[PDB]
């Protein structure tokens, strides 16, 4: 509008709809459908089955957090002086601890979530927030005051920002085109394609 | 070490772009993002801090070069290799800031058109994640950038070897201040 | 008289001052294996002499007949330091204090004319009065005012943010914030805008040469010029003197 | 005089704790040569790994985020004993 | 109102001399000023570029210091640094990258420490340092074999050679 | 296509000339010669970017027209 | 000052100057080996 | 032991020599209290 | 108006500049590199943009002497060997009979320099600091005497050799002072008065001399030149 | 040295010899046409910049001036030498007295020295130094140095008959910016920077006067006392190691003025080589160039020395 007289932007009548209309003739499509095994993994059905497929993850992470240590406790060790202890003895109990603390908190973190969206029917933000929340009360067990606090919120936290950026963004914006005329103003005189741009071939590697 | 953290890479985008040598998994140019940020803002030493603006803005590069955008990345580079050259060839303090400004990505020089262009690329293709990690990141280089700034006009007194052979710099420092309008076109 | 260690070489050819027919001053030139360090922005006044270890940062001037001599020691002037007419820079190879007989001059500091300044330090902010002079060891620190006519004894402390006037120099008064603050820098950035305006109106190469030009081009006509290849010259010298160094029996 | 910080702690007692920084240094070479033969081996399995969901991604950032080591720390506090 | 006036004492009132033991094992009388920190003594005295590094904090490289070995009496005049800051990051930036084994319990940095009066005939030597690198020109091969001045370098502190 | 490309290139011309006399300590106006140079030289060069940015929007326009691009006679008439 | 003409004028820059954005936009993969994306392109290849 | 440094004829110079102290801008400051400054930074 | 004039000064310089360049340029060509001699480049009497030093005929300046800007040189004055006249920032005027002696300096070029007013008759010592002062009729500067910005020396006045005259302080005419902070001495004896004229018909006399000498030295290097 | 084919614009940078290619002649021409239309555009600039013009030209050497012969009072220190035949003809003068310098006394370029003044053996003269015997007749010693800006006068005897020629012993060091009136100093005395030595004063020998002293006219120095001050009064006597400092200093400015004698003496063509010599020990600073592998350069005249 940029006047003061009237409210700035505009309506859209809810009565009166516009018939879709097809961004191009013939579609064709570079983006891959999900797996059998993205979908197998996603299942939350069974709270046990769900937990056991997506530790291997947490697993991973600790295993990689571990060999970082242990790795630089044992290079500072001397080779050339005869060490009475065994060094294996020092750096097994480093990896194995990470990896057994790092697998605990991502299955309490995965049977949570999958407990809540079964008690409740719904997949729901509620459910990565109240996983979060126990994974980091968990975390903060035995540590001083500041840290019961924010460990629950930062937890809770961390799947907030997933289910935005990774499930609601792409959905949202499935629509925009960016090539012919703009998703919503087809009446607009802009050229009109043929067939969609493939900027790529559907990826394999 | 200027001319081979430039030019070689423009080797390698034309050989991705041209062979479909692209991958579905985002996690390197992620985790090179990430890295090369938070390890710019730790470094104490400029070197460092310059190597690792490198390895931060190729992770992204990289991410935007296996979705088909060629043309950007080919643009970047030759922003990026501009940008450099002035803070590389550290003579002059008004040179290596318009540099460090560039490489940043303010909007007068012609590093913003370079940047535009991969933040362009990056939200057509809609990875929420990587947007986000995007903007904390570079805040983050960000911090590194203004530690620079601060280095050469607002810690001490600073006294350079006069080294008087700028070759290509006051051209690359032209390029890149009057670059910005002509190229606006690409973004 | 040919001092054949030098680091160019000996001297192949050597005038004498008779002789001379012409002004040949230098304003900036080396003395044997020490040279003198300019900034771009350095104005240099025709008349002045710089010579030796001499340290100029930027936006520094020499004006009108002033000698900054960098013989015994060297000499470093800040940045935005002018030193005024007939004023002389030198430094003592070793100091009565016995601490570095190195004349140091920090930034913002105005040399008034006629004023000595001889292996010292002069803190940043600071200014020297006319025909002031400052002895071996004498440290003024900064934001100190000398006034005109003042000795400060080889050895001796003027302390910050005080005004010292008389031949020996004690304390007259407390600089006031803005004095120190302002005035200070101030006079030295008109310098700098003075040295600035001078530089603007120079030639990079003026056209004084092509009175030297004529003459030699009158030599070459009359075919009395001769060319000499001083390089192969000071190889050659310095070999005789070597084979006659290791002949001498005493 | 000006009004400073106050620096918690003895003066000795700092300076002998910043000490225990003085170590033996190892070379990086060490370190990069396996996490470059690793990270290769990691990239070629990683092409396998199933689909995970963003979630568990985040997550599993987090906690390796969380459970990283920095290098100084392990440097300061590296005993050579059992 | 209007106290007495205090006149300044001489340069020879207020010079100290401290005994340098240097890397060749010669000892050196270092006059300075009280108030002045040892790094710039030392400095200003004429030792070699190799006996100094400059100081590896985020804004202080400007600042040369070198390892030096302070008496236990004199260690109250070293100055606290807080952990919790970036000064301490430097400290520990440089006991990690150049003194490494050769710390000994005594060691310091030459900033640290301001020379006062009490100070006089202080005995302090230069620490062993290891070979460090920030950029080609600002390096140390392990060779004290130059024979030039830490003063006759104009540049302020490393950026990019 | 911009219609202001010989303009813009002879005042970034004087933007050279004298950015390059202020880098160096020296003066705007010194250096004479340098400002005639700079200012042609950078005149050509910006009306030789626009034929060439010109160029290259009409081999777009050939190629997405084979591509299947139903584009009109105004739309051709975008690209000159 | 016919302020119509001038508003008309600017409104037709600006809507042109979106449309070839977006006609600019359309653009397949350039690579030299998918030759099936670009089939009906007139290419020369000395390999 | 004061002197006025303002001229409003224009003919201002700075006696930076001057053994009587200017009445300049800094003649009006305020004395600061070493107690107050400590409270201010904390 | 001063706008026209800077910019008139801007295009010549710059005609100027360009000429000797191709000049350059013609001498590298033939191979010449005279160009670059580094000679005193040192000019007596030297212009600052269009403000050029008045001079008149019977004075003498010498070679090595500095007069810069716009100062006004009344006749029978001479500015002696290695003395610096400096009148770029503001207006320095010489009276008639008035002589400047050997490592003086006179100058206006302090930011708030008053114009520097020097009488008839007046003699400045060797190694006398003038800045920004009035000077009367009739009077003798000390060879080191400082006169600051302001300062006024009334006529018929001796200043002492070292004396220092601070800045607005008025010396009263028939006095004698002395000391860094001047003071009057005595009042001048009658033979003082008498002398002013003497010592400057013999300074003009002198300069004649030097004058006919440096004329001397342009003839011989004239002969060489051409 | 190793090599005679040096290419002949290295071996002659100042000049180089006279064109002998096609090539080469038509660049000189070209140069010849290029030298002319500056010129010309030069003289245009110059009539807009304005009365003078910014002209420049040569200064005349001041350092060994004369000075009109009086035949009433014969040259006392310097010699006298007729001019030559055309400037009699058009100045009249028949002779002019010329100063008296021996040959291992060195005079800065700067330095204006004229008429009756005799320097003796190992004496320097430094950069802005103005000594006028124009009237009177100046005697400096040997191994004397008058520093930087100093002032030295004379004036006539007068009827009294007071002598006011100025005698400067031997080992007498006369500081930076002092100014000296017709006074003797003894030998082996220092000078102090600033200081002014009015008319008839007498230091005796060993005496410091100190720096920025005024001393009274008409006053006597006694031997081995210091004075300072605006009315210079006695403070301390000159202790003996000072005596010997006395000697060091004077020995020092005497090496000082042998080493700028030995710079500035040199011709500029020798100057230009040695700025080449300069600047290619500066690009040779590297050690991995080609060159460095096929030769051995001389350290203080960059020439092949040896093959590598
Ligand atoms: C004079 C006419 C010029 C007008 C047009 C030019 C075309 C005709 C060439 C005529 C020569 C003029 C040179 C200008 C352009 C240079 C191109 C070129 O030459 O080849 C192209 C031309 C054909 O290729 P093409 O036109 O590009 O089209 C091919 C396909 O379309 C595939 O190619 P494609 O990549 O172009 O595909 C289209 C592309 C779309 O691509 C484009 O839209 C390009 C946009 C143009 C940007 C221009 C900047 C590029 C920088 C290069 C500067 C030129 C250097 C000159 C080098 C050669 C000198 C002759 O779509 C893409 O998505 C691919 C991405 C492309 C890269 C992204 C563009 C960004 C570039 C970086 C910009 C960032 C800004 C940085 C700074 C900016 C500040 C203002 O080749 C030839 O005609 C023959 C080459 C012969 C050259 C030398 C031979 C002669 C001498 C022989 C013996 C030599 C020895 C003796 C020496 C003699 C002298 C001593
Ligand atoms: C047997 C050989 C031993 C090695 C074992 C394995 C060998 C490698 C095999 C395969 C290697 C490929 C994959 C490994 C990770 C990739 C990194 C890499 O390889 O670079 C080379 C790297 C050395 O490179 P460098 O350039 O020489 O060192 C640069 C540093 O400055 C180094 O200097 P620095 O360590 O002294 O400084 C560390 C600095 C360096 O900074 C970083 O680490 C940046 C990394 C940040 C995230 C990285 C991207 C995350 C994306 C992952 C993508 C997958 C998920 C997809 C979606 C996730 C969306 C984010 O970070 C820190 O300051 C410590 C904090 C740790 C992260 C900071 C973020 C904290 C956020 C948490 C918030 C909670 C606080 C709230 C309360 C706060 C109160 C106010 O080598 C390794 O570190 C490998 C060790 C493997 C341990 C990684 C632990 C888990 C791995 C996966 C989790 C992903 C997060 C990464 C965390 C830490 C990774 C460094
Ligand atoms: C924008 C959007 C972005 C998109 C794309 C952007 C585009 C990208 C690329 C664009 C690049 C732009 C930025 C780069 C700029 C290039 C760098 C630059 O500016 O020059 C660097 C370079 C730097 O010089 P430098 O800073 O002094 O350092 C070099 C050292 O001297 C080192 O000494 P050296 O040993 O190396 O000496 C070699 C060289 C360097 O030597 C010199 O530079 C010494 C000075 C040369 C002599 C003075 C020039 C004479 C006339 C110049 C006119 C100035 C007018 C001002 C005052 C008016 C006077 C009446 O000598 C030369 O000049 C070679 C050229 C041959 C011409 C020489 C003159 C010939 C006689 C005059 C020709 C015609 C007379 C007509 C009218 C005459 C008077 C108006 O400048 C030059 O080399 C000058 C080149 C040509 C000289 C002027 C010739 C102009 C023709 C006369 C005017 C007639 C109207 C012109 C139209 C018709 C033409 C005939
Ligand atoms: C549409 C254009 C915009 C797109 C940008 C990309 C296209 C480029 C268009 C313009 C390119 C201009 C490049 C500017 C280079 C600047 C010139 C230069 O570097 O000169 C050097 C050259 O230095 C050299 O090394 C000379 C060696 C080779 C000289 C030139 C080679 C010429 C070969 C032929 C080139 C013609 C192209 C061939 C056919 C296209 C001189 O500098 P120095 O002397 O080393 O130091 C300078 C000192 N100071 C400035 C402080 C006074
Ligand atoms: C950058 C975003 C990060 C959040 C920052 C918040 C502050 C951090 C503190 C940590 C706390 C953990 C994160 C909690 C934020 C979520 C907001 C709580 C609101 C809420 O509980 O409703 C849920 C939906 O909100 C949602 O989950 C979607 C709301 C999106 C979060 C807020 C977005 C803007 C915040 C940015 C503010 C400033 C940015 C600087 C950080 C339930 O929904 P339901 O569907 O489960 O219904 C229930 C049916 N069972």
């Amino acid at each position: 509008t940029f006047n003061y007289v009237i409210p700035y932007g505009g309506s859209s009548s809810y009565t009166i709809n516009n018939e879709p209309v097809k961004a191009e003739e013939v579609t064709v499509d570079f983006s891959k459908e999900p797996s059998a095994s993205s979908l197998k993994l996603a299942d939350k059905s069974d709270w046990i089955a769900y937990t056991f497929n997506n530790v291997p993850l947490m697993a991973t992470v600790g295993l990689l957090a571990g060999a970082h240590e242990a790795f630089l406790h044992y290079e500072r060790t001397p080779i050339y002086g005869k060490r009475t202890y065994n060094i294996i003895k020092k750096l097994a109990p480093i990896v194995i601890n990470k990896t057994a603390y790092a697998t605990l908190l991502g299955a309490i973190f995965c049977a949570t979530d999958a407990l809540y969206e079964n008690y409740s029917g719904k997949k729901s933000y509620t459910s990565g927030m109240v996983a979060g929340a126990a994974t980091g009360a968990v975390f903060a067990i035995g540590r001083p005051l500041p840290q019961p606090l924010v460990w629950p919120l930062v937890f809770a936290a961390a799947p907030v920002i997933a289910d935005l950026f990774g499930e609601v963004y792409p959905e949202s914006m499935k629509s925009a085109r960016g090539y012919g005329t703009p998703y919503g103003f087809e009446n607009l005189d802009d050229a009109v394609p043929t067939r969609n741009p493939i900027r790529r071939n559907p990826h394999h590697y | 070490a200027f001319v081979f953290s430039t030019l070689p890479k423009l080797s390698v985008l034309y050989l991705i772009s041209n062979s479909n040598i692209g991958s579905e998994c985002v996690w390197w140019g992620l985790i090179s993002l990430w890295l090369g940020s938070i390890s710019q803002y730790q470094s104490v030493f400029v070197r460092s801090i310059l190597l690792y603006s490198s390895v931060a803005e190729i992770g992204l590069v990289l991410l935007v070069l296996q979705e088909g955008f060629s043309w950007e990345a080919f643009s970047w580079v030759s922003i990026y290799f501009l940008s450099l050259s002035g803070v590389w060839h550290a003579n002059s303090k008004f040179v290596s800031a318009i540099s460090v400004a560039s490489i940043a990505g303010l909007p007068p020089f012609l590093g913003f058109i370079g940047k535009a262009q991969i933040l362009k690329s990056l939200v057509s293709i809609n990875l929420g994640i990587l947007i986000f990690s995007s903007i904390l990141a570079a805040t983050i280089s960000f911090i590194g950038y203004l530690r620079l700034i601060r280095l050469m006009y607002l810690v001490s007194p600073v006294k350079w070897k006069n080294n008087k052979d700028s070759s290509f710099i006051n051209w690359s420092t032209w390029m890149l201040t009057v670059g910005t309008l002509p190229m606006v076109y690409s973004v | 008289v040919n001092f054949y260690d030098a680091p160019n070489g000996p001297a192949v050819e050597q005038v004498k001052i008779e002789d001379e027919w012409y002004n040949r001053q230098r304003t900036e030139f080396n003395i044997l294996n020490k040279q003198p360090s300019k900034a771009d922005d350095v104005f240099i006044a025709p008349n002045a002499v710089v010579c030796g270890d001499v340290d100029l940062y930027q936006k520094v001037s020499i004006f009108f007949g002033a000698v900054v001599r960098g013989d015994l020691n060297t000499i470093r002037i800040g940045e935005n330091s002018t030193i005024l007419d007939k004023a002389v820079v030198h430094a003592a190879s070793t100091s009565p204090t016995g601490l570095n007989a190195a004349t140091i001059i920090g930034s913002n500091v105005t040399v008034e004319p006629h004023a000595v300044l001889r292996s010292c330090r002069i803190g940043d902010n600071c200014i020297v009065g006319a025909r002031s002079v400052v002895c071996e060891g004498a440290i003024m620190h900064p934001e100190s005012v000398l006034a005109p006519g003042s000795v400060l004894a080889p050895g001796r402390q003027i302390p910050s943010g005080e005004l010292w006037a008389g031949s020996p120099a004690k304390f007259v008064r407390k600089l006031t914030y803005y004095e120190t603050s302002n005035v200070i820098r101030e006079s030295a950035e008109h310098y700098y805008d003075i040295a600035t305006g001078f530089r603007n109106e120079t030639f990079d190469h003026g056209s004084a040469w092509r009175d030297a030009e004529a003459y030699r081009q009158k030599l070459v006509d009359y075919k009395e010029y001769n060319w000499v290849n001083y390089r192969e010259q000071k190889y050659v010298m310095r070999l005789q003197r070597d084979a006659a160094e290791l002949e001498k029996l005493l | 005089d000006e009004p400073k910080h106050q620096i918690p702690g003895n003066a000795l007692d700092n300076w002998a704790f910043l000490r225990t920084y003085a170590k033996p240094l190892p070379d990086m070479i060490h370190y990069y040569y396996y996490v470059y033969l690793f990270g290769f081996f990691f990239v070629y399995k990683v092409a396998d790994f199933p689909e995970y969901s963003p979630r568990v991604l985040v997550m599993a950032a987090l906690i390796g985020s969380l459970f990283y080591v920095r290098r100084d720390w392990v440097h300061r506090e590296f005993k050579d004993s059992p | 109102d209007h106290d007495h006036y205090t006149p300044p004492k001489t340069v020879f009132e207020d010079t100290i001399t401290i005994n340098v033991l240097d890397y060749d094992g010669k000892k050196h009388a270092v006059k300075a000023l009280i108030g002045t920190p040892l790094n710039k003594a030392l400095v200003e005295y004429g030792f070699s570029s190799t006996y100094f590094f400059p100081n590896m904090g985020y804004y202080t490289q400007h600042i040369s210091d070198a390892h030096v070995f302070i008496p236990e009496e004199y260690w109250k005049y070293v100055e606290n640094v807080d952990l919790k800051t970036d000064d301490a990051e430097a400290i520990k930036l440089m006991f990690k990258l150049v003194v490494q084994d050769y710390q000994r319990e005594t060691s310091f940095f030459a900033s640290y420490l301001t020379l006062n009066k009490e100070m006089d005939n202080m005995t302090i030597g230069f620490g062993p340092i290891k070979p460090w690198h920030i950029t080609p020109k600002w390096s140390f091969n392990g060779h004290h074999n130059v024979k030039d001045r830490m003063f006759d370098r104009l540049e302020t502190g490393p950026f990019i050679e | 296509g911009w219609e202001y490309a010989g303009t813009y290139g002879a005042l970034c011309g004087m933007v050279y000339a004298i950015g390059s006399n202020v880098i160096s300590g020296r003066a705007w106006f010194r250096r004479p010669w340098v400002h005639v140079t700079s200012v042609t030289l950078s005149y050509l060069g910006s009306k030789l970017l626009d034929e060439v940015q010109d160029t290259y929007y009409l081999e777009h326009l050939k190629r997405v027209e084979r591509k299947g691009l139903q584009v009109t006679e105004e739309h051709k008439k975008l690209f000159s | 000052v016919d302020s119509q003409a001038e508003w008309y004028a600017e409104y037709d820059k600006l809507e042109k100057a979106r449309q070839k954005r977006r006609i600019w936009k359309w653009r397949d993969s350039d690579s030299r080996d998918e030759y099936a994306i670009n089939a009906e392109e007139p290419v020369i290849y000395i390999r | 032991s004061s002197r006025i440094a303002g001229d409003t004829t224009g003919k201002y110079t700075p006696n930076i020599f001057s053994p009587e102290t200017p009445m300049d801008r800094s003649f009006s400051h305020v004395p600061k209290n070493p107690f107050w400054e400590a409270w201010v930074f904390r | 108006a001063s706008f026209l004039k800077t910019i008139v000064w801007r295009c010549g310089f710059a005609i100027k500049e360009t000429g000797l360049a191709l000049e350059t340029l013609g001498c590298k060509l033939q191979g010449n590199y005279s160009f670059r001699e580094k000679c005193s480049r040192h000019t007596p009497l030297t212009q600052y943009q269009f403000k050029a030093p008045s001079v008149g005929e019977s004075t003498f300046v010498a070679p090595s002497a500095l007069v810069s800007g716009d100062v006004i040189i009344g006749e029978k004055s001479s500015v002696l060997y290695n003395a610096v006249v400096r009148g770029e920032f503001k207006s320095v005027t010489i009276g008639e009979g008035s002589t400047i002696s050997d490592n003086a300096y006179v100058g206006s070029s302090s930011e708030f320099s008053p114009e520097t007013v020097i009488g008839s008759n007046v003699s400045v010592g060797s190694g006398a600091v003038l800045k920004g002062c009035t000077v009367g009729n009739n009077v003798l500067i000390g060879n080191n005497v400082i006169i600051s910005e302001k300062a006024t020396v009334e006529d018929n006045t001796i200043l002492a050799p070292g004396s220092y005259v601070p800045e607005d302080v008025v010396v009263k005419s028939g006095e004698l002072w002395s000391g860094s902070p001047a003071q009057k001495l005595r009042n001048l004896d009658e033979k003082e008065l008498a002398l002013f004229n003497t010592l400057s018909v013999g300074a003009t006399e002198l300069a004649a001399d030097h004058a006919v000498i440096m004329k001397l030295l342009e003839l011989k290097q004239k002969e060489f030149i051409k | 040295s190793l090599l005679k084919n040096y290419p002949p614009s290295y071996l002659y940078p100042f000049r180089h010899p006279k064109p002998e290619g096609v090539i080469e002649k038509v660049l000189f021409n070209l140069g010849s046409l290029f030298r002319s239309a500056g010129q010309g555009m030069d003289e245009l600039g110059s009539l807009m910049l304005g009365n003078g013009g910014m002209q420049e030209s040569v200064g005349p050497n001041l350092a060994y001036a004369p000075v009109k012969y009086n035949p009433a009072a014969a040259p006392k220190a310097g010699i006298v030498a007729p001019i030559p035949a055309s400037a009699q003809r058009v100045l009249g003068v028949k002779e002019i007295v010329l100063p008296s310098k021996a040959e291992s006394t060195f005079i800065a370029p700067n330095a204006n020295v004229l008429g009756d003044v005799k320097i003796g053996a190992k004496s320097s003269i430094w950069y802005g130094a103005v000594l006028r015997g124009d009237v009177n007749s100046i005697e400096i010693g040997d191994n004397t140095n008058v520093q930087d800006n100093v002032t030295i006068h004379v004036a006539k005897h007068s009827i009294d008959g007071k002598l006011r020629n100025t005698v400067i012993g031997n080992n007498v060091t006369i500081g930076h910016c002092a100014t000296i009136h017709a006074c003797t100093i003894a030998d082996n005395v220092i000078i102090g920077m600033g200081a002014t030595v009015l008319d008839g004063v007498k230091v005796e020998s060993g005496s410091i006067v100190g720096a920025g002293s005024i001393v009274p006219p008409n006053t006597v120095i006694p031997a081995g006392q210091v004075w300072v001050g605006n009315p210079a009064k006695f403070i301390r006597n000159v202790l003996p190691e000072e005596n010997g400092f006395i000697a060091s200093s004077a020995n020092n400015y005497d090496l000082l003025g042998q080493q700028h004698k030995f710079e500035n003496s040199k011709v500029f063509e020798e100057m230009l080589v040695e700025e080449e010599i300069a600047k290619d020990r500066e690009l040779l600073e590297d050690k991995n160039l080609a060159v460095h592998q096929l030769y051995i350069f001389d350290p203080q005249t960059q020439l092949a020395a040896r093959p590598r």
